[PDB]
């Protein structure tokens, strides 16, 4: 049960989004990147891919060839609905592109209110000398990604992404780099 | 005249070897009577608090000096003439609780001698207050609270001349005082706990007796529906059933003008005294003297090499009673060519590799004994 | 969550105890001794210190000079309320004394249903020679207890206490005694 | 929280009951025996002691000598009472023989829905050349048992007994035997 | 599940307070110090930093050079605001500033009742000589904190922290020291 | 008299002092090793006075029928000589006292030795003066701290 | 227990080598002053009249272990500042004869010493006495009633 107590590392994230209008419609989900690049979803996002400039992470953003473990998490946020004026799932599926053909990799529990995480690790790895990457045309390749759902927007405001830069990462990377300037923090208690 | 002598040969600490009497500094008259109430204590008091100003060989020190390290040592000088012997303890344990208890099954176990109000001269008892080590300042009972005693269980079925209360003498010896403590890890070599068990009040005439008794081990001991956890007993038993040579220490607490002989063994407490020829169980025993009287025991795994209950509860039984334990039977024709009644003594000091394990969620019942 | 599975050792208690009447007032919490001797708390108790005579426990009740391990632990009993017809809280507090100065060792979690556990341990220690006791004074000490709550009992009957005998025990005690007779068990299922 | 994740190892059982009519009064709960033969509790049951011929299990049932691990436990089935519209406890309370005097072994644990689970273990041992008995007459013993509680029967359908005979087990029995026919299952998806 | 059983170590912590009044309005949460000296958020704080002197703990208030793990947590208090009348999250963001720059260090879950914790720990280090401190102006600094929430009050009566004094702690600091003076402990039960 | 309790750093009208000496140098609770003051004659080469320094027990009022009852050492001051140290272990005091205290600690029930001092010589100044006497704690024989100290203060004034 | 320990570590004889603490057993405030008549007297007391009753740590033996046979040494702590010094003398001569006399030309020079009530820190002055030889028991000065002394002749001419 809440034996909670020894917790320990280091952690860093990424960018935070949220289930979105009021106005709004029908059970969607949020199915953006689980690394770098083109890190939106599709169809009615309108969620606003706020997107945080990582240490770690647009160095993940910026990792071109990518070995190194990782502890990806997700955590949620909702309202002042009560415990029992609540109902609050998702079912984590992060896989390798996503699509009527495919089929994802790994899948994650919850469905109870806001702040509910998960956090785990992709035992990275890669193809040519070990090492892979963003569908890069050698062979072929396939990357990182996560369904994090959304079956109920008046449940949950927020997404939360996190990633582990861990021992394991035999990195490089430098690819051909666009807008990496900043969109930091804005704190609203 | 001058001199830097804060140090010389003053500084003052020494653990001393004073001659047992040039260690000596006590002075009271150990009590003792006749029309008297069976268990008979002739005082319990304390350790520093026992007295404030005590004129003696070791003086300054036992506020001064700082530590020594021997175990407080005692000879009181007793005696009476030659009819009838007796049975006396003297209580030293820890600290207190409150409105506590005073006996033989209490006030002695923590540390402990038995000794008889007429036997030859006198009786020893070295006491060294700490059980964790050795070492000792003037606090660590004093402000832990202790008393100690003295007391019968038995005594001299003829009551004599008057109340002699002889003499309590100590203060200590240069003795290798030993560390007591109990192995968690049950099974093992030795015993420590001591367990108070002793006397059997036995009358004149030849009563076909065998006063049975178990060996069942636990706890503590009764009082009227109430009951009473020791150091003999509990740490000493967690484990459920007990299995090891433990032995006793019986003693003449009677009579040197009264005899009787009875065996001390494991057999089958679910035989009552009058089998057909009860001496019919792996024997050893009594044949007491005006001289001869303390006895001991040793019962191992040549003998019982299997498991008994250091447990019961209030509701355990002898018609279907598991386990051989010590229930005795006489012998000879029980005497006194006056009016009296015998008695046997009983004790646990040190087994030979002692088999404890299991546990024992939970009863009490406190066997009568 | 839920993968209760391969649990274990052994396990004794002390006493036990409840959250009181109606009749009865505003909300207190039942502060009584984590280990022998003088077991009740302060004030309107009335809780009844169903005391019990427990082996390695009123050996603990007799331990003066007190050295090794013990895997305290509480577990509470309430009623016929349903989980929405509930609210019990609770939020330990042992420590080694208590009081308008003091200041408590320890605390824990909780706050839902009747059968609400915690399990865990003290390192027992000492002063002289490594080993200590009931504000023995002998340069002076604190002992152990605990306040095991009570902020709603009409939420909360019983309180229950439990104690682990472990092999770190370099025990001692056979501390000056009086009452050790006994009030056992009456089962009323 | 729920990182239920990589659960293991191999379980057997033994029977199957459940907490009673409708019809039926107040708080009780179910007092059977924990491993062999008289496997019943007392007074109100009508619960049907559903006996199983289980395995590792009659071989508990057939265990005179009986030296081995046990990871026995429990788990719990209701109905279609709303989260809300519930209220489901019970402790466990493990021991040797059970009475108005007695004082049992172990506890556990729960207060919530229907398929509410525990597992665990017993060390078992024994005096006799270390092994022990069904209070079996030489010296004296006491057995294995668990209280399932019931403190609400329209809350709680069924109860759940399982047995796992481990590798630290140098077992022995054969004990003098009666009727060991079958009841297996009654499948009603 | 609850096989909440064999918990463990010590405990320390620091001050403590609460989520505020009745007047009172929007959505808040108190963002205070996660180590030494000034220890109170911003704005409408009125929380109360009912500051307590711990013994490892002014020690962190008075310790300049810095090393040395430790396993903060956190624990709420609530009230009698019914599990179904409930719904309390919060989620931790622990940093080394905190501002509409910045980037929060660390994050951490919840949602439910009063008494919901956390425990872990921040691998403490240094530069100069691997040791740090207080934005001490040698190349530059950051500190400790945590981002204890508050997204509803009239759910949340107090917040607990609390510090673990441990053995990777090679510390220092004397630091030039003003009040330290007491305000322990008011019992109310 | 005077204790030798040790423990955070020190008081000030109901207000104290954590500092380097004090505090790390606890957590545990009592505190068990030989360490060792330092005195000195910030006092005078024309006012002299003879103080024992040491462990007997803080539960004695200075009026002792001869105090200088408990295993010694001490002043005897000088124009030129003035600084002293100290030294007191385990063949001494090789058993605990508490590294901490409540403001409500007793005497009339107070646990463990301490430096509680006592004169000797008949106090002089052949003037108007007054005499004085140092204390303090570098390195000590082996210490022993264990346990902890859940908390309290109270900073013994002193 | 049982023990002809009658003689043992028992029948305690101990010429006693404790230390000269070990040993120490007196508290006496030796005198001081200032408005003084030239000789000044800072007490004439005993030897066993001295007193009866004072703890200390040789203690029973003053009238227990028997005999020793070393000499009653004294050391007294005193001292000043720096201005000016003085003379002072113990006395210890023999038993007594009726109202006597009390001077450094008198008590003392039985057996004797002579010192300064402020140079650097102390004076020694080992009493045995009996001329006679060395050993002895109580008796010897008490029922040969001795006094013995502390005075100045000279002294600190600044007071």
């Amino acid at each position: 049960g809440p034996v909670c107590a020894e917790a320990s590392d280091v952690y860093s994230p990424c960018m935070i989004a949220s289930t979105p209008p009021a106005p709004f419609s029908d059970v969607t989900a949020v199915t953006f990147d689980l690394i770098n690049g083109k890190i939106t979803p599709v169809g009615d996002d309108n969620w606003n891919t706020h997107i945080y400039n990582p240490p770690i992470m647009n160095v993940l953003r910026t990792a071109a060839w990518k070995s190194g473990t990782i502890h990806v998490q997700l955590n949620v946020r909702g309202a002042g609905v009560k415990r029992a004026d609540w109902d609050g799932q998702v079912f984590v599926y992060l896989r390798q592109s996503m699509n009527p053909e495919s089929y994802d990799a790994r899948t994650f529990v919850i469905s109870q209110p806001g702040s509910a995480m998960l956090n785990f690790s992709f035992d990275i790895i890669g193809p040519n000398s070990g090492f892979e990457f963003a569908e890069s045309p050698w062979a072929n390749q396939t990357t990182w990604y996560l369904e994090c759902v959304a079956t109920n927007p008046r449940q949950i405001q927020q997404f939360e992404v996190n990633m582990r830069f861990d021992p394991n990462f035999r990195v490089a990377g430098n690819i051909l780099m666009p807008p990496f300037p900043l969109s930091t923090e804005t704190p609203p208690l | 005249m001058e001199q830097n002598l804060f140090a010389l040969s003053l500084d003052d600490t020494s653990s001393v070897r004073g001659s047992l009497l040039d260690t000596k500094f006590a002075q009271t008259r150990v009590l003792l009577s006749k029309a008297m109430a069976g268990g008979d204590v002739l005082l319990d008091e304390y350790l520093y608090d026992v007295v404030n100003g005590q004129d003696f060989r070791a003086t300054v020190a036992f506020l001064r000096t700082h530590v020594i390290t021997g175990k407080i040592k005692v000879t009181a000088t007793t005696n009476i003439s030659d009819n009838s012997g007796c049975c006396l303890m003297l209580a030293i344990n820890s600290g207190v609780r409150g409105k506590y208890s005073t006996d033989v099954y209490t006030i002695c176990s923590q540390d402990s001698m038995t000794w008889n109000p007429g036997c030859k001269k006198n009786f020893s008892f070295t006491f060294n207050p700490n059980p964790c080590g050795d070492s000792w300042s003037a606090e660590m009972i004093s402000r832990s609270r202790v008393r100690m005693t003295v007391i019968c269980v038995s005594g001299w079925t003829l009551s004599p001349t008057t109340d002699v209360i002889a003499k309590l003498d100590w203060s200590i010896v240069n003795e290798k005082c030993e560390p007591t403590i109990y192995h968690l890890a049950d099974c093992q070599n030795w015993l420590p706990l001591n367990r108070w068990m002793g006397k059997l009040t036995f009358p004149q005439g030849v009563t076909s007796e065998v006063r049975r008794m178990p060996l069942s081990i636990g706890g503590g001991a009764g009082a009227t529906q109430a009951f009473l956890a020791n150091m003999p007993n509990s740490w000493i038993s967690m484990w459920r059933y007990f299995r090891g040579e433990l032995h006793f220490e019986v003693t003449k607490m009677s009579s040197p003008y009264i005899k009787a002989t009875v065996t001390f063994l494991i057999a089958f407490g679910n035989l009552s005294d009058a089998f057909g020829f009860y001496e019919s169980f792996p024997h050893r025993i009594v044949q007491f003297a005006e001289v001869e009287e303390k006895c001991t025991l040793v019962f191992s795994q040549q003998e019982f090499v299997t498991a008994w209950s250091t447990q019961v509860n209030p509701r355990t039984t002898l018609e279907a009673d598991g386990c051989p334990y010590l229930y005795a039977i006489i012998h000879d024709s029980t005497t006194g060519t006056i009016s009296g009644d015998f008695n046997l003594g009983v004790k646990l000091v040190g087994i030979k590799d002692f088999c404890g394990i299991g546990s024992n969620p939970g009863i009490d019942g406190s066997r009568l004994l």
